[PDB]
RNA sequence: CGAAAGGGUCCUGUAAGCAGUAGAGUAGCCUUGUUGUUACGAUCUGCUGAGGGUAAGCCCUCCUUCGCCUAGAUUUC
């Protein structure tokens, strides 16, 4: 046996998974599943849905110019069974699935490098936007602390910083409405 | 270990309650499912819930009620004369910034 | 081997290797900025049913003084020292 | 549930789980067809009351490979590596 | 609007696809093919007003002159501009080849 | 044991927002056209197999949290 790949979605088609539709012009068209199926039936575009590896291809989200894909075809001229060359082949499909796992996470960096520069941007003005909705002492605790550091000659902004920091660390939500006293 | 007077912070998953519900029933049958959990979480038969709590669970229609809730339960002591039950539950609506990925948590009573 | 002496060839130039505080704390900020956002839409959900009913004017109902100098308070405004309790009515 | 032609290192378990079952972390018999109990359910397993007549009796199973893909629903994927293989590097890999 | 939109997915109710449009176009082997396996005395206007692209037939030229000016025409030309999806483009889609020797 | 959460497994099909010498064309200001420029403009492209859901009769978690427990009542050669 082997394993097949559909033809809407490129998805490892195993046996006994989806159905195949025979064409009275002579080609199978084999389908991994139902959903697949009921598309083409449609006659929705594979490059156009965005779920199908047919359209990442065609946006060039999947690596495909590498040399570790060069090594799986479909072989037409069998080769006579050795059974050195098949463990060596088994050993090389191994070495081959990490380089191009590796390679292909490479590939995803460099497509995914610039997040960090536009959300640094997004942040600056979001911030110079809206500087007032940062947090901010209340005013019965700025009195506290003035007095607090009037009394215990200290730095009214180390107290400030200090109280920042606990509250910072503390988070408290609020909750809607209150209960109505009974009379 | 727990005092009588305690308050905590829980998510409630209103989906798998209301998994199949007749469609003029679900925002009512998510009220009684509200105060079972409240009953079952702090032990007290007697669950009052807040009308904001009701206006958020009712906020968009019978058959629209959010698959999770975050909510305060507070369990005070009932003082007045001649009382079946010594506590109950009071259940609030909690504003926070999205009801997933929050664990339950105890209100502070400062 | 040729894989090979390309994967070696590709570790001697470096195509796999691998690379601030003002920034992170910028991102922080943001984040508090859009968690704040998120809490004033959720008020205003909670408090509109516009589609059934209009909203009372604010004129109509008259105001806690509690709620005003907690709401004060949090904004940053010493209410001692402004004295709202003459300001409020009886 | 490796065959001597699947080389693949894995077990009975599907992906995600027998569903409504769990793990299956114990000694397995494998029965070919149906069975008329459902999942969860105690079985009682007996050797036939009488020698065979039948030339299935004495066939020799030799199998080539043991579906282990998800049944919640149509899954595609025999292990976790060949759906990490098959997908890629996705957001949340990059985010961890 | 579509007739009969209950049923169009039936199998008995299958219209002809886009590759073997394309291939229609590119060569006229396959479109004889396509027409032989037809009557000709059942075809609107005997056969004689045909739209490739549409794969259609007409009952005169002045319909198949008027259906061309239309959306569903343009539509077709459109998807036959884009390149309709074939088994290549399956293969290539997942770094598959054929390895002939 | 229960309630959350996290991970997995499935389902859908690429979120809100921002940006763009992408965008048929139209209208303004001037270098009067040399992406002239600015504005609007279905849509397209990127951030983004992303967002959302996931047991209600899915799986895992002494090892991620919080809570519960050796009851009460009735009857019995
Ligand atoms: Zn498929």
């Amino acid at each position: 046996m082997r394993i097949e790949n559909c033809f809407f979605c490129g998805r490892p088609a195993w046996p006994s998974k989806g159905i195949t539709f025979m064409r009275n012009d002579g080609k199978a068209f084999r389908f991994c599943r139902s959903k697949c199926h009921k598309n083409f039936k449609m006659k929705r575009n594979p490059r156009k849905l965005k779920w199908t590896k047919a359209y990442r291809k065609n946006a060039g989200k999947e690596m495909v110019v590498d040399s570790t894909l060069q090594f799986a075809a479909r072989r037409n001229v069998p080769v006579r069974y050795n059974r050195e060359l098949w463990q060596k082949t088994l050993k090389a499909m191994e070495r081959i699935s990490e380089i191009r796992a590796r390679r292909e996470r490479v590939f995803y960096k460099k497509r995914m490098a610039g997040k960090r520069a536009r959300e640094v941007a997004a942040a600056r003005k979001l911030v110079a936007e809206n500087e007032h909705l940062l947090p901010r002492l209340r005013g019965s605790e700025k009195r506290r602390l003035a007095e607090l550091a009037a009394e215990r000659g200290v730095d009214v902004e180390e107290l400030e910083r200090e109280e920042l920091a606990k509250l910072a660390s503390k988070k408290k939500s609020k909750a809607f409405g209150g209960e109505v006293r009974r009379v | 270990a727990i005092a009588d007077v305690v308050a905590r912070e829980y998510t409630i998953h209103l989906h798998k309650r209301l998994h199949g519900v007749t469609f003029k029933k679900r925002a009512p049958r998510a009220i009684k499912e509200i105060k079972k959990f409240a009953q079952k979480a702090m032990g007290t038969s007697d669950v009052r819930l807040d009308p904001q709590l009701n206006k958020k669970v009712w906020e968009q229609g019978i058959k629209g009620v959010p698959f999770r809730i975050r909510v305060r339960i507070s369990r005070r002591r009932n003082d007045e004369e001649g009382a079946k039950e010594k506590l109950y539950s009071y259940v609030q609506a909690v504003n926070v910034k999205n009801p997933k990925g929050l664990l339950t948590s105890v209100v502070e009573e400062e | 081997q040729a894989l090979e002496e390309e994967e070696e060839r590709l570790e001697k130039e470096g195509f796999y290797d691998e690379d601030d505080e003002e920034e992170e704390e910028i991102l922080q900020k943001a984040e508090y900025i859009r968690e704040q956002h998120a809490l004033i839409r959720n008020e205003a959900k909670m408090r509109k049913s516009l589609k059934n009913r209009a909203i009372i004017p604010r004129k109509a109902v008259k105001k806690p003084l509690s709620q005003l100098e907690d709401h004060l308070d949090q904004l940053g405004v010493d209410t001692e020292a402004i004295g709202l309790r003459a300001r409020a009515q009886t | 549930a490796s065959t001597e032609t699947d080389l693949t290192k894995k077990k009975i378990t599907p992906m995600g789980g027998f569903v409504r079952y769990g793990e299956v972390n114990n000694d397995y018999v494998m029965i070919k067809g149906s069975v008329p109990g459902v999942k969860k359910r105690i079985m009682t397993l007996r050797k036939s009351l009488f020698t065979h007549t039948s030339r299935k009796a004495l066939e020799k199973v030799e199998l080539k490979w043991i579906d282990t893909s998800s049944e919640f629903g149509h899954g595609a994927f025999q292990t976790a590596a060949e759906k990490k293989q098959f997908m890629g590097t996705l957001k949340k890999d990059l985010q961890t | 609007g579509v007739f009969a939109k209950r049923t169009m997915t039936k199998t008995r109710r299958r219209l002809r696809d886009l590759d073997q449009i394309e291939r229609d176009l590119r060569s006229p082997r396959h479109l004889q093919q396509y027409k032989e396996t037809k009557a000709a005395e059942d075809l609107p206007g005997l056969g004689l007003y045909y739209c490739i692209e549409c794969a259609k037939w007409f009952e005169s030229e002045t319909s198949l002159v008027g259906h061309r000016k239309g959306k569903p025409h343009k539509r077709r030309l459109k998807q036959l501009k884009e390149g309709a999806y074939t088994h290549e483009e399956a293969m290539a889609a997942i770094g598959y080849r054929i390895d002939n020797g």
